[PDB]
């Protein structure tokens, strides 16, 4: 019924009945000498976020989200060129007296618009590393701010069409988790992990959280990330 | 040289023609392909993906995520209508901006069947029934629960099934979908808010389109 | 489903650029760009990556003996005219066509020319992370530039017709909801998902 | 005659085209080939030939043969740097005029590995060690001998090997080469002058170029 | 390595000559020469010997009913015009093309025509040892001459486009470091080997 | 290119000719035939009634 998964020196627990979404039907694989690194294939658990009846949604940019994360974060600095796939585990802690529904979606090349049309968004507004950015329910206003109104997913599209990207729904009535496997996707086989975010993870409520009186007023959402088949440019003589 | 005649149609540019042309850079060795996940060969591959339908697109809801959230009042009048809409993917405001709706707006004519999925997002311990009824093209729409019940329908008991799926036999370039409160929603506890229903739409079977046109959304 | 294929959806001619120049700084230019026309841009942006060859046809007219025009293509990284008599007009690595009025319009084919394996429609990154103004610029999408001049008082008008060929695309995206604001970015005015209705029920 | 249509592209001259053309002198019998030594089929055959690198191209040295002569001070401070440079064949002033550097300046893009040979030209009875270190792209450059020693390197004992060869795994359209005085140069006698090092560069492996352009040197 | 072959490096069109003439000594001429354009000359001079055929395309325009132009090729050793009406314009061994405005540009092909087995780029010798002014002249490199006239007040302009074909080369040489001074010799101003730097060390 | 000559009759429109011509809409998939009763192949089929 319950499965224990160990990678490196870290262990997490998932359910055996949980479904797995493999984006684009493709599993991550290995690919001017290139050096693989398996020392980083462990689970990195991000600080959880709290889901309130009024939460508009959250997002993370991945190569950046793990930039401070130990050895993975170090390989990004010692090597200049590289690639990796990821497994993303998203779980909610809720009782049978809670209701609500989330869309958990991974979006490739999620270029985002600016609150001011004449400008481009700043680096921090686009990503705060391991700290989640928050979608707005209203229109965003600022000079370098990301236009975060959730209705357009910050991209100028309708939010209900994000289902075109690898995703899973979490309906607290039936499931409290999602697993997404994201293959490396780019126009080039390897890139500079500090100048480009391969994908963005977005968690957007479509059915507001609510609960019976006396129940806990919020639901924790945890995101755990496990890199796969990471590869970097070699650092030695030929 | 070889005797020839020029015919009508010579020395003119048809914007829709297909002729060979010289390469500006014939000596350039073009970068090889690599596999990229997600190759798309046909737009129907997109039309077949479920997207969320903005059923509650009323004034004041259109600008929010709430457009997608059909409210369910747990203590509503028995037999009242929960929701409903004209079933037209290329015209109705409910369906014409969905992934299916967008693709079909590039074609003058199209036909096929569509799939509608209704998902209940109440608490785990919530139970009750809904009547999902379909009115064939030209039949108008039911005015009462009984009228809806005497046509084609499914009774959706949310206590057994969190979702229910309909496939409309006919969708073309109309019919109606309605949902009625057969029962109220019974819960074990007094909650802060109401329950929501999300609706999804996609192409159901082999769907066909015929002539390409400019989208009406620019 | 023939009209739904990627090739039938995208492999269609469009007028992408209109310009005039005189025979008395008197030259025209166009950077090849797939974001100039809203209908072309919206169809291409339903994909994240693409490869295609480009067919370019030039409709050239003029008004006040035989006029000859030169159309030059400068590949990414090639020398660029700043003046009507710049040396760059004679570079052997910048292909050009010499055409006279009265014949069929000029036509040339430019192959896929990125050094990446696909052109990208979107880029969640910076050309340089030290400059925030470079967000969204993927230098791998440089398709080259066209320059146009008379060979030797008249006014010429040029219409450039663009047609993608042998088109392959990857990673489909939602169609844009918002109207386009600028060609150099994805900025938008927040917009509602659809048109409204008066009530949630049928009739 | 045979019905034909002229298409767009007719009667125009593309400077890059490839069509047959009539011979002005079809009746002339063209002089036969004879073997001539040195036939060149590809420019990479030139890029692969070692040439001397003007490492000491400082003001006042550029106009002399001295630009190629890296000085070695036999009594220099231990652990000091002898020489070093940015490893960029298409931009660095050290490498961009070498046979490899010249060929690559005709192309917009190129990549491959390069070979660097360092030759010591001191007396037969001179001995001592040098540290040749390589700093991968983006790693900056070592500031001390110890820092260089902890990266990738070779200890070159001139008493055993008159020359040392490095092959850089990556050279593209950066990294650094540095050389440190691990020891002084020990000699049996008091000499009039210092010792020199010559540096040579060539393509190491299959090297690739993609699009031809005007050279920037006219 | 396709772009690195000798044929792809050298078999490219260049404008090698620009001239004007009037229809009222009123004729144009060009001695075929591969040392007129610095970029063409520098690439060919990376070799010592070469064989190639020549493709010549003529872009001709004019300004103030149907104008006809005559382009004549005089092989090495053939009769030469001194006057617009010289008898040499009618020699049967001097091929010519008659072209009118409005058609595609004239194009002719001249085969390798030296009596030696290759053209030489360099010549460490004298055409005649009795005359020191002949140093560097290899008479085996005579490729012939072009003469241009109107057939019968206007001004014509001619651009000659040159393209080597089926190019074979021998004995590679270092690229020139110095700028070219004259087309008839290899004279140079002594020049440094590269651009300077401030110190021999990295950073 | 291939040497050719244009002959008398070139660049003129004969209202009774029969030459191929380019399709304005080559990408359009044309609606298939269905049997319809009463197909007429010749006018004599009418003259005989």
């Amino acid at each position: 019924r319950v499965r224990s998964i160990t990678l490196g020196n870290s262990t997490i627990t998932t359910q055996e009945c949980a479904n797995v979404v493999v984006g684009y039907g493709t599993w991550p694989t290995y690919l001017q000498p290139t050096q693989p690194d398996v020392a980083t294939c462990r689970f990195y658990t991000l600080e959880s976020v709290m889901w309130q009846q009024s939460s508009p949604g959250w997002w993370w940019k991945f190569p950046d989200a793990l930039s401070n994360m130990g050895l993975f974060g170090q390989n990004m600095q010692y090597h200049y060129l590289g690639r990796a796939g990821y497994t993303l585990h998203v779980q909610c802690n809720a009782s049978k007296f809670h209701q609500g529904c989330l869309l958990v979606v991974c979006v490739p090349e999620a270029e985002m618009g600016c609150a001011t049309i004449a400008n481009k968004p700043d680096q921090k507004s686009l990503s705060n590393g391991e700290t989640a950015n928050v979608f707005d329910s209203q229109n965003t206003s600022g000079q370098t701010a990301v236009q975060a109104n959730v209705i357009n997913a910050g991209m100028g599209i309708g939010v209900g069409n994000l289902t075109i990207f690898p995703h899973q729904w979490i309906n607290l009535r039936t499931n409290n988790s999602a697993t997404i496997v994201m293959p490396y996707v780019n126009s080039v086989p390897m890139d500079n992990m500090f100048r480009h975010n391969n994908f963005t993870l977005m968690i957007i409520p479509f059915a507001p959280l609510s609960y019976s009186t006396g129940a806990t007023t919020y639901v924790p959402i945890t995101v755990t990330v496990a890199p796969m088949c990471a590869e970097y440019n070699g650092l030695r003589l030929a | 040289g070889l005797p020839t005649m020029l015919t009508p149609g010579s020395n003119q540019f048809l914007t829709s023609d297909d002729f060979q042309s010289p390469s500006a850079m014939p000596q350039f060795d073009v970068t090889p392909e690599m596999a990229i996940p997600g190759q798309v060969n046909n737009l129907m591959e997109i039309a077949e993906v479920d997207s969320v339908v903005p059923v509650n697109n009323t004034e004041g809801k259109v600008m929010s995520i709430e457009a997608y959230q059909i409210p369910v009042q747990s203590n509503s009048t028995n037999g009242s209508q929960v929701f409903g809409f004209p079933l037209i993917p290329g015209a109705s405001s409910v369906l014409n901006r969905t992934l299916l709706g967008e693709i079909l707006n590039y074609y003058t004519h199209w036909s096929g069947s569509i799939k509608l999925t209704f998902m209940f997002c109440g608490s785990a311990m919530a139970t009750g029934k809904f009547l999902l009824a379909y009115s064939p093209p030209g039949a108008g729409a039911p005015t009462t629960r009984k009228e809806a019940m005497l046509g084609t329908h499914v009774i959706w008991d949310v206590g057994l099934q969190s979702s229910c799926v309909l496939c409309i036999p006919w969708i073309s370039q109309g019919g109606y979908i309605t949902c009625w409160y057969q029962t109220n929603i019974v819960v074990p506890a007094d909650t802060q808010s109401d329950c929501k229903i999300l609706c999804f739409v996609s192409a159901c079977n082999d769907f066909s389109v015929r002539m390409l046109k400019d989208t009406p959304f620019i | 489903r023939s009209e739904s294929t990627v090739e039938n959806f995208l492999c269609r001619s469009a007028c992408v650029y209109y310009t005039t120049y005189k025979n008395h700084d008197n030259f025209a230019q166009w950077v090849i760009n797939t974001r100039q026309v809203a209908q072309l841009r919206r169809k291409l942006e339903m994909f994240t990556y693409a490869r295609f060859d480009l067919e370019l046809t030039f409709v050239i007219t003029s008004s006040q003996p035989v006029l000859t025009h030169q159309i030059m293509y400068v590949p990414p990284g090639g020398p660029v005219p700043t003046k009507i008599n710049s040396y760059s007009w004679q570079t052997s690595t910048n292909p050009s066509v010499f055409w006279t009025e009265g014949s069929a319009p000029p036509r040339i084919s430019i192959p896929f020319i990125s050094i990446g394996n696909a052109y990208s429609m979107f880029y969640d990154g910076w050309a340089r992370f030290d400059k925030q103004g470079t967000y969204g610029i993927n230098t791998l999408n440089n398709m080259g530039t066209l320059y146009m001049r008379h060979v030797n008082p008249i006014v010429s008008t040029v219409r450039i017709y663009f047609k993608p060929k042998h088109v392959k695309t990857w990673v489909p995206r939602p169609p844009r909801l918002c109207q386009y604001q600028k060609a150099g970015n994805v900025n938008f005015e927040p917009s509602g998902v659809t048109e409204g209705r008066t009530e949630i029920t049928a009739m």
